[PDB]
């Protein structure tokens, strides 16, 4: 039983990441939004929670399905959702690189 | 030219707008359940 | 509904074909050279 | 002076990393081939090689920019760049991934 660390807990982290990652999107084309802080704070808490990059992956395609699907609706260019792309392969490398450096490596 | 003259074998497979992507997940959200 | 209605900010940036990618390289790329 | 490790090693290793990324992408779609052997190359040397996801990510898309052009001058449907995606992220997943495991955690 990790110090009552329960399975909401970890839950709750997703549904902050699900949001935060979101959020990173949104702002990722923001004009004074200091996205950084939004993959800052996915990164460091993706690593801190002990978060894989599978959900990381699988959350960026069904959130990416939403944005497709508004833009078949809406008709309205799908193009953009290479922000997605850019914002996923962008915060993957983000956070992989701190788990890099989180590697006390001797020399 | 340089020799590696890369192909991919373009026009191959069909994909849709969000067409597959992290899908895969990796095997690695396994992470936790009991 | 649930809340989180995911917009983005559809239909605002002009992109290409293989618009832009990982060429923000992310500034790791100074590994090594003297 | 790393033991003998000059900067042309390292460059072969890119030379070799840009050529085996790059088979990686071509059998991603291989009814035999198994392109774990291929992502696993990359990964496994990656890693010993202290390669970046820099380059990966840098390397990759001078490699897309190749089909792209191609597909204009060849007139051939572009969405199989879908699969350059689908290996750059997967490929950059899977020795992230790696990284994680190469961190030795107390518990």
């Amino acid at each position: 039983a990790m110090a009552r660390m329960s399975p909401a807990d970890k839950r709750k982290l997703l549904d902050e990441l699900r949001s935060i990652y979101r959020t990173i999107v949104l702002e990722y084309f923001n004009t004074d939004a200091k996205v950084n802080e939004r993959i800052d704070e996915f990164v460091s808490k993706a690593f801190f929670a002990d978060i894989s990059v599978s959900q990381v992956l699988e959350i960026h395609v069904e959130l990416m399905d939403t944005f497709s699907k508004q833009l078949k609706l809406e008709g309205r260019s799908e193009d953009i959702l290479l922000d997605y792309r850019l914002t996923l392969i962008d915060v993957i490398a983000h956070l992989c690189e701190m788990y890099r450096r989180s590697i006390p490596r001797e020399v | 030219a340089m020799a590696g003259i890369i192909s991919g074998t373009p026009t191959r497979i069909s994909v849709d707008e969000k067409t597959e992507l992290a899908r895969i997940a990796k095997g690695m959200q396994d992470l936790e359940s009991e």
